[PDB]
C-alpha cells in the first residue's frame, strides 16, 4: 500500500508491476521470506540432472543484501530491477558482486574458479564444451589472465567490466550476456 | 509456481 | 564458448 510506493520509487518498476511480482512471490513463498534451501529447490526444478547447490547459494548471497539468511520481497524486487532494467554499468556491478565472494572489492582466481565450477556443476551435464575449455580450470586460466591486466591476481570492477565487454562469453551464464553481445 | 519461478530465473539467466 | 548460454536459453524457455 504505502510500501508499494517506496519500492516503486526505489526500482525501475511501476506500481502495478511491483504488485504483480509481489503476488507471484507471496503465492510462491507464503511466509514472504525465502531461505537458501528454498532457493536451491527453485534451481533444482529447472536443473534436476545437475547439482545446483553451490551456484544457487552464490546467487542467493547477492540477493540477500542485508546478509540475514533470507530474501525478503524488497531484496527480491531490487535484484530483478537491477538485472532486468539497470544501466549496463549497474548490471555489470551486480554480476561483479556475484563473483566477488568475500566482498572485498576484488575477484581472485580462486573466487572465479568457484563460480565457474558451480556453473559446471549445475549445467555442465547438458553442454558439450570444446576440449580446451572442458574444465573450470581450463576456462578460468584463459579468461582470468585475459582480464587481469595488472598481473596481480585480483580483478578490480573496472578490469571485470572491461573484460566482459571485450569477451561477453565470460558472463555467458547471465542475461547480461545479451547486453554485451 | 513454475511460471513465476521461470520468469525470474529468465531475468537472471536468459 | 557460449554453450552454457545456449543451454540456459533452452532450459529456461517460456
Ligand atoms: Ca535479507
Ligand atoms: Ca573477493
Ligand atoms: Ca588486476
Ligand atoms: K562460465
Amino acid at each position: 500500500p504505502e510500501v508499494v510506493e517506496e519500492l516503486t520509487r526505489k526500482t525501475y518498476f511501476t506500481e502495478k508491476e511491483v504488485q504483480q511480482w509481489y503476488k507471484g512471490f507471496i503465492k510462491d513463498c507464503p511466509s514472504g521470506q525465502l531461505d537458501a534451501a528454498g532457493f536451491q529447490k527453485i534451481y533444482k526444478q529447472f536443473f534436476p540432472f545437475g547439482d545446483p547447490t553451490k551456484f544457487a547459494t552464490f546467487v542467493f548471497n547477492v540477493f540477500d543484501e542485508n546478509k540475514d539468511g533470507r530474501i525478503e520481497f524488497s531484496e527480491f524486487i531490487q535484484a530483478l530491477s537491477v538485472t532486468s532494467r539497470g544501466t549496463l554499468d549497474e548490471k555489470l556491478r551486480w554480476a561483479f558482486k556475484l563473483y566477488d565472494l568475500d566482498n572485498d572489492g576484488y575477484i581472485t582466481r580462486n573466487e572465479m574458479l568457484d563460480i565457474v565450477d558451480a556453473i559446471y556443476q549445475m549445467v555442465g551435464n547438458t553442454v558439450e564444451l570444446p576440449e580446451e575449455e572442458n574444465t573450470p580450470e581450463k576456462r578460468v586460466d584463459r579468461i582470468f589472465a585475459m582480464m587481469d591486466k595488472n598481473a596481480d591476481g585480483k580483478l578490480t570492477l573496472q578490469e571485470f567490466q572491461e573484460g566482459s565487454k571485450a569477451d561477453p562469453s565470460i558472463v555467458q551464464a547471465l542475461s547480461l550476456y545479451d547486453g554485451l553481445v | 509456481n513454475i511460471e513465476f519461478r521461470k520468469a525470474f530465473l529468465k531475468i537472471l539467466h536468459s
